[PDB]
This record gives C-alpha cells, structure tokens and sequence, in this order.
RNA sequence: CCGCACAAGCGGUGGAGCAUGUGGUUUAAUUCGAUGCAACGCGAAGAACCUUACCUGGUCUUGACAUCCACGGAAGUUUUCAGAGAUGAGAAUGUGCCUUCGGGAACCGUGAGACAGGUGCUGCAUGGCUGUCGUCAGCUCGUGUUGUGAAAUGUUGGGUUAAGUCCCGCAACGAGCGCAACCCUUAUCCUUUGUUGCCAGCGGUCCGGCCGGGAACUCAAAGGAGACUGCCAGUGAUAAACUGGAGGAAGGUGGGGAUGACGUCAAGUCAUCAUGGCCCUUACGACCAGGGCUACACACGUGCUACAAUGGCGCAUACAAAGAGAAGCGACCUCGCGAGAGCAAGCGGACCUCAUAAAGUGCGUCGUAGUCCGGAUUGGAGUCUGCAACUCGACUCCAUGAAGUCGGAAUCGCUAGUAAUCGUGGAUCAGAAUGCCACGGUGAAUACGUUCCCGG
C-alpha cells in the first residue's frame, strides 16, 4: 500500500510518497534539517502532520526541484496535504479550514516597456 | 480612497511561538526582505531578555510592549474644507503598530555594539517603563 | 490616436500569411530579399492586369507563386504566350525552378486593394474624389451586403491646405477579432503631391477558427 | 543613404572577399609561437601593404531595402522600420505580435 | 350586460372631487363619500353599441389590439386577447408604436432570428457565457414583443382599459386615425375614444366584466 | 597596449624614409602623417614634421622618447582658457 | 537491425501534426513498427523595435516566432518501408530531416 | 616596534599593522609574513626582538618609503619635462588617462569655484 | 462623480565621487535633429580607422552610382617602381566561351552627348509613421415627437457600476463607433504520445537511472473540462444591484498582456523611405590620408557606488528561471599570481558548450575608527581584439587610499508576490553596457478617509 501527492509553489514542484511508519523523512536523499538551514521551513513542512497529529505514524519519501527554498517548502507542504487527503479524505474539512488545501497562485510579474521594474517608472522630470 | 476602502492584509503567526504579534514585530524589523536576519535578531534579543529581565519570553515582550502602547493621537482630518488637528482615540491595532514602530526606531538609535543588544536594552527599559517608546507615546 | 494594422492583429486567427516557406537563420534574410524582388517585379509588369495579391512558397528547393487577379486573360495571354516569360524571369531572379498558378478574383468590388487602385486611378484622372467614394461604397453595398469605410487625405482638389475626409456604411467592428476585416491602402500622385487612400470592407463573422 | 554609401559598401565587401585567404595565412604566420622573429617581422611589415578595405572589420551592415546604418537586425537584414511594415503585411512567415 | 350587473361590478365608481374638470359634469350621475359616480344608464346603450360595433368589426375579421398598461389589468388583457387569438400589449406603452412602427419591424425580425437559433441549438457553438448572454437577450425580447410579434402591421382597432393611463396610445391613435374602444370614467375625457364605453376604469371586477364581454363579442362577431 | 608576442609597430614607408635619410645623412626634416608608429633608437637626432590634423609639427628626437608613439608629441586640440 | 529517426519543424502546429499523421499512417499501412509521435519543447524567438520614425523612447512593439517540433522513430525499417517514406513529400511549410 | 626606519606599527593583526608601511599593500604584507615564517594574526606586541629583526631584513628587499617617493617623483618629473601629452596634462592638473572633463573631474580639479 | 491626486505608509532625488545626456563656453572643426508636461542613458539595438553627414590638405569632371551610341581588346592572374594614400608608371600576362562560322554573347578601356548625383531648402505644400489629452467614457445617426423658427428630446431623472454597465421611471423607439466579449499568457484536473525527458515498484550494479527494465510519477505539447451571482441568507422599490455564507484549484473583470471611440496640439519627422515644389552641375556632386564628433572656468537632467556591525574579511556548504551557439559555442588536459596561452572532444544542439547563480546557511575574525569603511586619483608592469589602441578601447597584477559619517529649499515612485534587495540571459556587436529588453531568488509597510494640491 502507498499514497501519493503533488505540490507546487512559485516555480517549484514536488513529489510526495507517504507510508505507514515511525515518522522518518528524507528529502532528495537528505534529512529535512540537512536540506534546510532555516528553522522556519521545518515546521512549514511538518504543519499538516501536526494538525492531524499524524507525526509518528507515517514515513515520508520526498523529491523536489525548482524554485527556491521557500517555494520548495510550500510545495512540499501542499503535496503532503494532498497525500493525506488521499490516505483519508475525511481530513479534507479541517485541512481546508487550516488553509492547506488551497493552491497559492501568486507569481512574479513580467517587466514592461518603459518600466525598470514591474510597476516601477523613472522619476518625473518635473519640468 | 475616493471610490473605495478595503481591510488590512492577513499574516501568518510566528512559527516558533504561534503569535501573530511577534510575526508583525519581525516584519517591522525586517529590511530588504532579509527576514531570516530579522528573526534571528528578534529571537536572540527576546532570549537574552527572558534570561535577564522578567520571568518568561513572550510574556516579557508583551508586558514591555504594554508599558508603551499609545492611546490617542492628533493626526488630521479636514472634512470641513479646513484642516483639523483633532485628538482622536486610536484603534488597538494601530496602538500596537505605533508602539512597535517606536521601539524599533529607538533601538536603531541606542547605539550598542549589536542590534540584538540594542533591542534587548530598549525592551528591558520598556519593561521598566524607561524605554523611550514611552516618551514617543507621551509627546503625542 | 493611431490605430493598429487590422491585418496584423488577425494574422493566425482568421488571416493566413502571404508567405509560408520554412527556413533557418542561414537562409532567412536572403529568402525574404528574393521574395521582395519577385513581388517588386510582378507588380510592375502586371499593373494593367488588376492583380490583388501574390503568395509565395519554397517547397523542395523550388519557388511556387500564386497570383490573384480579377481578369486572368490579360496576364495569361494567348496560349500562355507571355506567362511563360514571367516564369522564366522569376526563375532567373529566384535562382531556382519556378511554378506559377492563377486564381481568379470574382468580385473585384469587394477587394480592398482593387477598390483603392480604382480610386487612385480616378483621382489621377482628376475625377472628383467624393463622387468616386460614393460610387465605390454603393457598389460595395450592392454586391457584398456588408459594411465598408473609405478614407482619403492629401492636397485634395489641389487645395492649398491638405485635409482628410472619410465615409462609412454599415458595421466596421475593428476592436472585434472574429471580424473578417479586409484592409488595404493605395497611392496616387498628382501635380500637387501625394493623396493616400485606405479601405476597410467587413464581410461577416468567423466562428470556429480559421481552420 | 546616398548611392555613394552603398557603392562604398559593395566595393568593401567584394575587395575584402578577394584577399581573405592571403590575410588568413599571414595572420597564421604572425601569431605563430615558434615562428622565427625575422619571419614574423617580415609578415607584419607586409600586411600593411594590402588595401586597408581588405579587412572585414571596416564593413557596416545596412538595410537591404534602404541602406540605413542604424537599427539593424541580422535575422532579416532589414531596419527596424521596414521589418515592421513588412511584418504588418504578413509577408514574413509565421511572425506574429507577442502577448505572453 | 345590464345596469345592476354593472353596479355590482363597480362600474359606477368615480373619483373624489378633484380640481378643474367641469367638462365631465354633463351626464354625471352624482357623488357620494366625496367621490363622483357614473350614470350606468348612459353606459347600457353606449356599452351595447360599442359591443355591436366590435361584433361588426370581428365579423369582418378586424385585428383588435388589447393594450393594458394599468397595472392590475395587464395580465387580464393578455388572457382576453389570447382567448381570442388577438395581439396585445401588457407593459409600458412604448411611445411611437404607430408613428414609429418602422422601427418596431426590425425588433420583430431579430426576435424571430434569435428564436430560430434557439430551435437550431447552435448557441452551443458559442463560449458558455455568450450562449447564456444570447439566451437572456432572447428572453427579454420575448417578454417585450411576445404580444405583437404576430401582428404583422398596424392593427385595425384598439381596445384600451383606461384613457387615464394609456393616454399616449390615445394620442398615437388620434394621430393616425385608428378607432379606439375604451372605458371612459370620471377624471377622464371621452375625447379620442371613437366608441366610448362609459364606466369606471379602476375597479378590477368592472375590468373583468368589460374584458369578458369584449372577448365574447370578438369571438361571437367573428363567428357571426 | 600592443602585445609583446606581436612586437612593436611601425609604418613601412616611414621606415624606408628614415633608413634612407640616416644612411644619406641628409639630416633635414621628414614630413609624415604616421602618428601611430613607434620610435626606434636609430631615429635619434633626426627631425620629423608630424601632421597634427592641420600642420606638420617639427620634432627633434632624443633617446628619452624611444618607445613613445609619434603622435604623442603633437597636440591636436587647442585651448587657452574659457575666461 | 536498423532504426529510422525523423525530426519535423514548422511554424504551424496543426500543419506539422498533419505531417506526422501522413508519416505514421504510411508507416502503418506498409507494416512497419513505430514509436508514437513525441512532442519536443518548441523554441520561440522574440524581437522588439521602436515603432516611431522620429523616436519616442517609450514607444516600442513586440513580436515572436514559434517553431514546433515532432519526432518519430521507426524500429522495423522493412525494405519497402524505407523507399516508400522517401516517396512521400510534405507541404512547403514543413521541414523534414531523416536519419539512420 | 619600529620598522623601515621611522615607522611604529600599532598593535593589531601583524598584516594590518605592516600595511602602514608606504609601499606595502596587503599582498606584500602576506609575502613578508610568509617569508618570515610568522602567523599573520599575531599582535605586533609579543614578537621577540629577533623576529622584528628578520622582518626588518625582509622589508629591506623592497623599496623603502623615501626612495619609493623619490622614484615616483622622478617618473612624474620625467614625464613633465619630456613635454608629451601626459606631461602636459600633469602640469595642467587635469585627468591624465582620458576621462571626460565636461563633468566629473572634481577629484582631480578640486572643489568647485565660480567661473 | 473619481486617481498613488491628497491623506496613511516605505524608499529615494536634491550634499560626495564617478558613468551618461543637455545648456554655455572654446575650437580649423567640435556635423544634424529633438525642448513644459508630451526635449535631456533622446534618434544612436553600441563614433579608435570605417562609421561620418564636420575640419585641413591632396586629387577627378558623362563622373563613385543607371540606360543609350561608337571604338578597342576575352576575362582574369602574378609582379616592380614612385607617392601618406588616392592614384600614376611598368613587367610578365592572359591567351577564354557560344558561335547560324557572319559574328555574338562576355566582360574591360577610351570618346560623344541625353543625362547622372544631392544627409541641399520648405513637416506652415504633402503621403506614410508616431507622441499627447487617455484605456479617459464618451461621440453621433435614422424614424418619431415638441417649438412660427433658430433647435430640443433621445444622451436628462432614482437607483446601480470599471463603464452611455444594468434596472425602474420617463415623448420617445432604435441604430452605429466606443465599453464588455471573441485572442495570448498564468492558476486545478482529464485524454493522447514517452526520446535526448522521467525512476514509484522490480533485477544487476564499481553505487553513477550506471543498465536490464518500467509507462507509475515529474515534465514535454496537442486536444478537452472548469466560475455563471450557478447555490444559500439578508438587503433592496419583489427592480437592478449590494453584503455574507457553502462548495471549490480558483468568487464576483481569479491575476497579467494585447487591443486606444470623435477629435485637440498647422505637436515630431523633407536625415529610413516616398513626394509637390525651389536651388547646386569642373560642384552644395565624387575619391583619398590625417583631425573632430570624447574639448572644459562652468551649470541643469537621468543613473551607478558609498559614508558600514541587519556590516567588512577568511574557510566550508546549499537552492533557480529564461536564453544563445557553425568563420559559431568551445569542454578535457598542460602552463601562468592573474587577464590569459597551448592542445583539442562534442554539438545546428531536451543529447554538447556558454555556465559552479548571488543573496542564503556553518566557523572564525574585526570592535565604532575616517577604520580590516569607502573606493576616486596617480606610478610601474602585462593580456586580448584589430592593418592599427598617442589623441581615444576593455581587462589583469603590484603599489597609492581623494571626497564621503545619511545630505537645504524643495521633490519623485509605489496598494502584493507589489515596494525594497540579490543574481542570470539577450539584442546591437572584430573589440567596446552604471544604458535598453527579458528571467528568476528573498520578500514588507500602510490606506481614518475626501477636506486641501492636482487633473476629468
Ligand atoms: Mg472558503
Ligand atoms: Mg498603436
Ligand atoms: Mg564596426
Ligand atoms: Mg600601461
Ligand atoms: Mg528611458
Ligand atoms: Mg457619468
Ligand atoms: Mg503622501
Ligand atoms: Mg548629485
Ligand atoms: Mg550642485
Ligand atoms: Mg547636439
Ligand atoms: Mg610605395
Ligand atoms: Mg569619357
Ligand atoms: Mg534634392
Ligand atoms: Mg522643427
Ligand atoms: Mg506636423
Ligand atoms: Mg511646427
Ligand atoms: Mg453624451
Ligand atoms: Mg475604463
Ligand atoms: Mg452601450
Ligand atoms: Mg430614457
Ligand atoms: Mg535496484
Ligand atoms: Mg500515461
Ligand atoms: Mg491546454
Ligand atoms: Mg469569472
Ligand atoms: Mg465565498
Ligand atoms: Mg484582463
Ligand atoms: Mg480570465
Ligand atoms: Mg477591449
Ligand atoms: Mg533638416
Ligand atoms: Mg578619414
Ligand atoms: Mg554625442
Ligand atoms: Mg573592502
Ligand atoms: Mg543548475
Ligand atoms: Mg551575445
Ligand atoms: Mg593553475
Ligand atoms: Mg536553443
Ligand atoms: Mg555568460
Ligand atoms: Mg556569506
Ligand atoms: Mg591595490
Ligand atoms: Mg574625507
Ligand atoms: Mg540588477
Ligand atoms: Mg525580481
Ligand atoms: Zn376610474
């Protein structure tokens, strides 16, 4: 038996496999802390298990690529949420109330002509 | 604005302590999007505060802030076609925001060897009601 | 308030291109130059034949040219006597074997270009401009039963100060992209200078894509 | 662009084409690491004698249609103006306004 | 229809004395409770003559148009007309119905065009929103023109519930010269009604009596 | 500047002129337009009239100038002060 | 054993898919064994030019060219197949490359 | 500690200290330390006298301060008297290697004064 | 009745050095155009020669560039002298090809004219193209209707919107150009195909998806599905519409782009090109070398880097996107402190190369200083492109360490993946990006409100 989830955030994407186990996790063949110096990312990724108190019952195998550390973290969180819904759909209601189910769509905006940044324009001459 | 008005934006709770107020604090302290630097500074300052001033960390922070919160300001409205320098009671959100802004602005000035140290000193004084954010309240 | 080119926007939506040959960077620029020379020749020779458009292809190292005119007989000649000369000369300048095909424009009134060239000719013969506009427009409405607009500007009637007048009938929904707007312009020289002419001819709505 | 300009350009391209090989060989000699000093000296001296316009560097791209010396694109060999109008005609295969 | 039936139906009601209308005094029954009253015995002969005229018109297959703009009467006029297969207006009277019918013809054309698309079901070709949009537009057109889409031209004669509230239709009728059969009441002028039907224009029971009598007259006359 | 693998640079015609002059001992100035050539030691004691866009400027060569470009001793712009 | 690999490029996606349609149906009716048409990432160039004869720095437009790719692989080049697929020809707009 | 004639390096990382010598940048400073075989980060204090002596001998290899200044002066004087373009723009106190002068020459021209 | 118009917030400009444009001055020359906004990193997506239109000097006169006639010779190749070069003078040389067998086609030279040539003038003679009000919500017609007419209604009124968007009322009913929609792009799922892309479950492995194998997953690119106030509650004149809630990847134009109504400014461009017409033909046309467009008491606009411990320096170690490549991109290995050099594989490119992202994180150090901040300027010594880097290129090493410690009056930008901050790619291009056009990483604050400034 096994269950799967796919997550995305900014330019990143992640594949998540979840299985009954004592709670060990690996990301790109590295431990979570080895893959993330910043202390925030670790909760950011573990919050779904905390929310349903599953932390010690499922083992995780993770592969992720694209985007930065923050985007990856978000992608993994989303993937874990989906994986959990596959495992037990009754979790859907509380997972949505937590806001974990929603696909954040915010992405960078393209530069435009005459603007040295998206919505940034040179100082007025004031003549 | 002329056509419309809208509510303020939601923010996450602090991931270490679960308080949104502390997250707002780190945001006002943040510069150039270096959030990790700001949060390291804030965590170290609160840690040294708890071990040297007060009994507990988040509680020490909250009491130091409470010793400072302004209630009233004179910032203007003009509906009559002429400017009002009218004293008006302040919403709690703005109370906290003004207090936080003032304390960080003072820490920038205090001038100790490091920002975590400046911040801890200002905050310890604020818990002692001597942190000059009290003065920034009092002048208003 | 300058407007965009009606044909350009609708390319790849309802309008197909006039040149559909593939090439790589090592050949693109000179392919384009050869196409330019070919058209620049054919227009000069076929001025009298009332030619509308020329579409060029380069399949299998050979150039194939298709011409749309309102009256083939003038260009095709007796027993293909003269078209053969065109084939030879285009083969020469293109540097490849050449193939020519003729398509017959059936309603010259509803062709933007032909209308414009008629107007330019009439102007060059000092026919009063607005009369020509009126007759052109009314003919368009009689046959095509869909909107038309005409624009003329320059030193009209030899007036000291140049100016522009224009005329419309029916729907001309430019901002719409489904609209099968036919657009073109033409030129007329006079003793006084240049008088431009532009024409739009709506012909209905396309639903289901150019496919 | 005055006719003289395009005349100069065509003359440069032709003449430069002519002496391509000889210049290449003498460059090979001049740059060689182990060449005798006297040989390199002679080669350098002799290079001067060739017509200056022989060097490819002196050429300037100009619009095929008009010969404008600015706003050139190698892809089409045309200036920013003529390429734009020709595009609007739709004579360039597969070119379309970009909205991404 | 007789005088006491009319009284029971409230045909004799009028309006409370109101300013500046001494024109109606001739033939006023009277007044009570500060409201004027109509003479039903003028009505009986006039009303019967109106019905006789309508019977004659129906016998020659005249196209009666039933216009009701007085609120309560709009659905009743629709019922009466459709019972008779006749055309009707049950909304605000669009000014220029007759004088500007030239324009109305095009609305009829486009109504039928969209209806034909409906039978075709080709709205499915469109993007979902535009399909719904065309459907809604068709719904509005049906709502407005449904009662006249089959009329095909200017009608022969007009039935009017109340001169006091359809007065624009009276103006157009006079302009073109189309006979008007209408209820005429206190606070209303017989001017512009060719075959006046004296009687109260307000009471819904009176309206019911009028409409029943008129529809019966139409079908009896066209059936002789 | 010029690579050392390349070696110094000089225009041929100038070389022939200076060689002929020095072997002849004519010792009178040499009109030239070659601002871009480099001074070799054997040219010491000569005089070169170097074109400056307008006029050929006399110049007397001495050992300190060896290795300099000829043009470096003939200013092309003029200036005497805005005021 | 042998294997034929064919790469197709064009600017009209529909046109090139049609091309693949003919190629594959011929490979079938001739009885060869085929790997299905594999799409490959499509390149797109973009250009921009000032639209005004007398310049306004702000005023410029943008254009792009899209070139699509399809790939087909034949792992059973039966003899009659080999020549047959060189008997086929495609529209002008389609560029074909075959290799063994 | 006194080195290279009259220099008295302050007590800091030996490298930062030595740079004080006019003519000794960071690179030369590391070179000297490496040659002397001394750790770069030791204070200028707690050197034995012999260690400072080996450092004196080390620095004796490079051009001492006074002769370095003299050689700079002689080079510039040679350019000045040679009368070449670079000498002219030295004597006129203007940028010497091709910078624009319609603007942006204050470091060479000095602070602004009215025309 | 509204808008980053003000207010509320954040960060800059105005002081310093330097890059760049303009004005003035200067010069033989500093070629020309552009001027409130809506000129000033602007035409120019790239001036050492060339470019180049300016200056000095040296040369040609049917001509550099095109047709027409005559005459003479294939062409072309190699090479010598004079001259800065343009050119001039010579040498050998070629000596050919179709030839109906006449010659001709080829080219090249001289002569004769008709003509060539012009970045010369007029954007107030014009076409074409573009900016501006302004992505502002308006601009009009037909039929009908009212006034003796000049005209008016529609298009005003009460609501409601981003909107002349929609509902009600209403002497008006409609229509057209605008608005919205149809197009590209992004957010979720489904179908199809699986190499050069993919590796969940299997077998082997030196542990390298490395290879046997797999068609799951990511991803690739074609076609589908999906959001409409559809559902619920309240509100409202039962109107439209508004407020909240459910579900859902996404909720009320989901987000961004393209798309610019009638007209205003005799706005800009005769130097892209086209053209009316006026002017110059041994010269206002043409060729060549050197100079200049880069000057310098000045001052104005737009930028880049700083004045530092939220930092500087040393060591170790993570995570992208989007592009380009055939005279091209160029690995590997060897040499140099370094820019680089030698050798040389691969790839027309999901395969090969450019090319290891920086902020980040771990360790140490510096201790508030004109500093282990800052880097301008100058001396010495080198590499690379190019015939050639003096005027006048970029880059490397050593040495040298200005001014500058948060900046007046006053003023500019920004409402969310935005501001701020950190890197990568591309065009022009032998060489020459602090400019321009794109790509991603991290990632905020504030908005009472409309009165004042401002503009519909
Ligand atoms: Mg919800
Ligand atoms: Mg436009
Ligand atoms: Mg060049
Ligand atoms: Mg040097
Ligand atoms: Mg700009
Ligand atoms: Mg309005
Ligand atoms: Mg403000
Ligand atoms: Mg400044
Ligand atoms: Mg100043
Ligand atoms: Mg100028
Ligand atoms: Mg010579
Ligand atoms: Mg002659
Ligand atoms: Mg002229
Ligand atoms: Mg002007
Ligand atoms: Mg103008
Ligand atoms: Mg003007
Ligand atoms: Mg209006
Ligand atoms: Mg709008
Ligand atoms: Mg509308
Ligand atoms: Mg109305
Ligand atoms: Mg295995
Ligand atoms: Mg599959
Ligand atoms: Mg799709
Ligand atoms: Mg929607
Ligand atoms: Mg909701
Ligand atoms: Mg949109
Ligand atoms: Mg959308
Ligand atoms: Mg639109
Ligand atoms: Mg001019
Ligand atoms: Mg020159
Ligand atoms: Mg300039
Ligand atoms: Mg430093
Ligand atoms: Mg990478
Ligand atoms: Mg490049
Ligand atoms: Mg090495
Ligand atoms: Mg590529
Ligand atoms: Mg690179
Ligand atoms: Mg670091
Ligand atoms: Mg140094
Ligand atoms: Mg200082
Ligand atoms: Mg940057
Ligand atoms: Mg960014
Ligand atoms: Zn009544």
């Amino acid at each position: 038996n096994q269950y799967y989830g796919t997550g995305r955030r900014k330019s990143s994407a992640a594949r998540v496999f979840i299985k009954p186990g004592n709670g060990k996790i690996v990301i790109n063949q590295r431990s979570l802390e080895q893959y993330f110096g910043r202390e925030t990312a670790r909760m950011v990724v573990r919050q779904p298990l905390e929310l349903v108190d599953m932390v010690e019952k499922l083992d995780l195998y993770i592969t992720v690529k694209g985007g930065g550390i923050s985007g990856q973290a978000g992608a993994i969180r989303h993937g874990i949420t989906r994986a959990l819904m596959e495992y037990d759909e009754s979790l859907r209601s509380e997972l949505r109330k937590a806001g974990f189910v929603t696909r954040d769509a915010r992405q960078v905006e393209r530069k435009k002509v005459g603007l040295r940044k998206a919505r940034r324009r040179p100082q007025f001459s004031k003549r | 604005p002329r056509r419309r008005v809208i509510g303020q934006r939601k923010i996450l709770p602090d991931p270490k302590f679960g308080s949104e107020l502390l997250a707002k604090f780190v945001n006002i302290l943040m510069v150039d999007g270096k959030k990790s630097t700001a949060e390291s500074i804030v965590y170290s300052a609160l840690e040294t505060l708890a071990q040297r001033s007060g009994k507990s960390e988040l509680e020490a922070f909250e009491v130091a802030l409470e010793n400072v919160r302004p209630t009233v300001e004179v910032k203007s409205r003009r509906v009559g076609g002429s400017t009002y320098q009218v004293p008006v009671e302040v919403r709690p959100v703005r109370r906290n925001a003004l207090a936080m802004r003032w304390i960080v602005e003072a820490a920038r000035k205090r001038g100790d060897k490091s920002m975590a140290l400046r911040l801890a000193n200002e905050l310890s004084d604020a818990a002692e009601n001597k942190g000059t954010a009290v003065k920034k309240r009092e002048d208003v | 308030g300058q407007k965009v080119h009606p044909n350009g926007i609708r390319l790849g939506i309802v309008k197909p291109w006039n040149s559909t040959w593939f090439a790589n960077t090592k050949e693109f620029a000179d392919n384009l130059d050869s196409d330019f020379k070919v058209r620049q020749y054919l227009t000069k020779e076929l001025a009298k034949a009332s030619v509308s458009r020329i579409v060029i292809e380069r399949p299998a190292k050979s150039i194939r040219v298709t011409i749309h005119t309102a009256r083939p007989g003038i260009v095709i000649g007796k027993k293909g006597e003269d078209v053969e000369k065109l084939r030879k000369v285009v083969a020469d300048i293109a540097g490849v074997p050449a193939q020519i095909n003729i398509a017959e424009v059936r309603k010259p009134e509803l062709d933007a270009k032909l209308v414009a060239d008629s107007i330019t000719s009439q102007l060059e013969r000092r026919v009063m401009f607005r009369r020509a506009m009126k007759r052109a427009v009314q003919n368009a409405m009689r046959l095509g039963a869909k909107g038309i607009k005409v624009e003329v500007s320059g030193r009209l009637g030899g007036a000291e100060i140049a100016r522009t007048e224009w005329y419309r009938e029916g729907r001309v929904p430019l901002h719409t992209l489904r609209a099968d707007i036919d657009y073109n312009t033409s030129e007329a020289h006079t003793t006084y200078g240049v008088i431009g002419v532009k024409v739009w001819i709506f012909k209905g709505e396309i639903l289901g894509g150019m496919a | 662009a005055k006719q003289s300009m395009k005349a100069r350009e065509v003359k440069r391209v032709a003449l430069a084409d002519k002496y391509f090989a000889k210049r290449a060989e003498l460059k090979a000699i001049i740059s060689d690491v182990n060449a005798s000093d006297e040989d390199r000296w002679n080669a350098v001296l002799k290079l001067q004698t060739l017509p200056r316009d022989s060097s490819p560097s002196r050429q300037r791209n100009r619009c095929r249609q008009t010969g404008r010396p600015h706003g050139f694109l190698r892809k089409f060999g045309l200036s920013r103006i003529k390429v734009r109008e020709a595009a609007m005609r739709g004579e360039i295969p597969g070119l379309k306004k970009a909205s991404w | 229809v007789s005088m006491r039936d009319m009284l029971k139906a409230g045909v004799h009601f009028g309006h409370q004395t109101r300013y500046w209308n001494p024109k109606m005094k001739p033939f006023i029954f009277g007044a009570r409770n500060k409201v004027h009253i109509i003479n039903l015995e003028k009505t009986v002969p006039m009303f019967n003559e109106a019905l006789a005229e309508l019977n004659k018109i129906a016998s020659r297959k005249g196209k009666i148009l039933f216009v009701g703009t007085k609120r309560a009467a709009s659905e009743a006029v629709k019922d009466a007309a459709l019972s008779c297969d006749q055309f009707f207006v049950n909304h605000r009277w669009l000014g220029g119905m007759l004088t500007n019918w030239k324009t109305v013809r095009q609305s009829i054309k486009r109504l039928k065009d969209l209806e034909t698309q409906s039978q075709d079901g080709t709205f499915d070709k469109l993007t979902k929103k535009e399909a719904l949009m065309r459907t809604r537009e068709l719904e509005k057109l049906e709502n407005s023109l449904g009662g006249i889409k089959d009329m095909g031209g200017l009608p022969d004669a007009l039935f009017v519930i109340d001169a006091d509230h359809e007065h624009i239709a009276i103006k157009e009728a006079n302009n073109l010269g189309i006979p008007v059969f209408a209820i005429v009441d206190t606070n209303s002028d017989p001017d512009g009604v060719d075959f006046v039907i004296p009687g109260n224009d307000d009471a819904i029971r009176a309206v019911t009596l009028y409409l029943g009598a008129v529809a019966a007259t139409v079908r009896e006359g066209r059936s002789q | 500047p010029r690579s050392l693998k390349k070696g110094p640079f000089i225009d041929l015609h100038l070389l022939k002129k200076v060689e002929k002059a020095v072997e002849s001992g004519d010792k009178k100035p040499l009109r030239t337009w070659s601002r871009r050539s480099t001074i070799f030691p054997n040219m010491i004691g000569l005089t070169i009239a170097v074109h400056n866009g307008r006029q050929h400027v006399p110049v007397f060569v001495t050992d300190e100038m060896v290795g300099h470009k000829l043009g470096e001793f003939a200013p092309t712009r003029t200036y005497r002060g805005h005021a | 054993n042998q294997r034929i690999r064919i790469r197709l490029k064009a600017f009209d996606h529909r046109l090139i898919d049609q091309a693949t349609a003919e190629i594959v149906e011929t490979a079938k009716r001739t009885g060869a064994q085929v790997r299905g048409p594999i799409p490959l990432p499509t390149r797109k160039e973009r250009f921009t030019v000032l639209i005004s004869p007398h310049v306004n720095k702000d005023a410029r437009d943008q254009y792009e060219i899209r070139t699509h790719l399809r790939l087909v692989d034949i792992v059973e080049p039966t003899e009659k197949t080999v020549d047959a697929l060189m008997r086929l020809d495609l529209a002008a707009g389609v560029d074909v490359q075959i290799s063994l | 500690a006194r080195i290279a004639g009259i220099n008295i390096p302050d007590h800091k990382h030996a490298v930062i200290a030595l740079t004080s010598i006019y003519g000794v940048g960071k690179t030369r400073s590391k070179a000297i330390l490496a040659a002397a075989g001394i750790a770069e980060d030791v204070k200028i204090s707690e050197l034995s006298e012999g260690q400072i002596d080996t450092l004196r001998d080390e620095v004796a290899k490079f051009v001492v301060e006074g002769d370095l200044r003299r050689e700079i002066s002689m080079s510039i004087k040679r350019l000045m008297d040679l009368g070449c373009y670079r000498g002219l723009r030295h004597r006129r106190g203007l940028p010497v290697r091709g910078q624009r002068t319609k603007t942006n020459a204050r470091t060479r021209k000095g602070p602004r004064k009215p025309i």
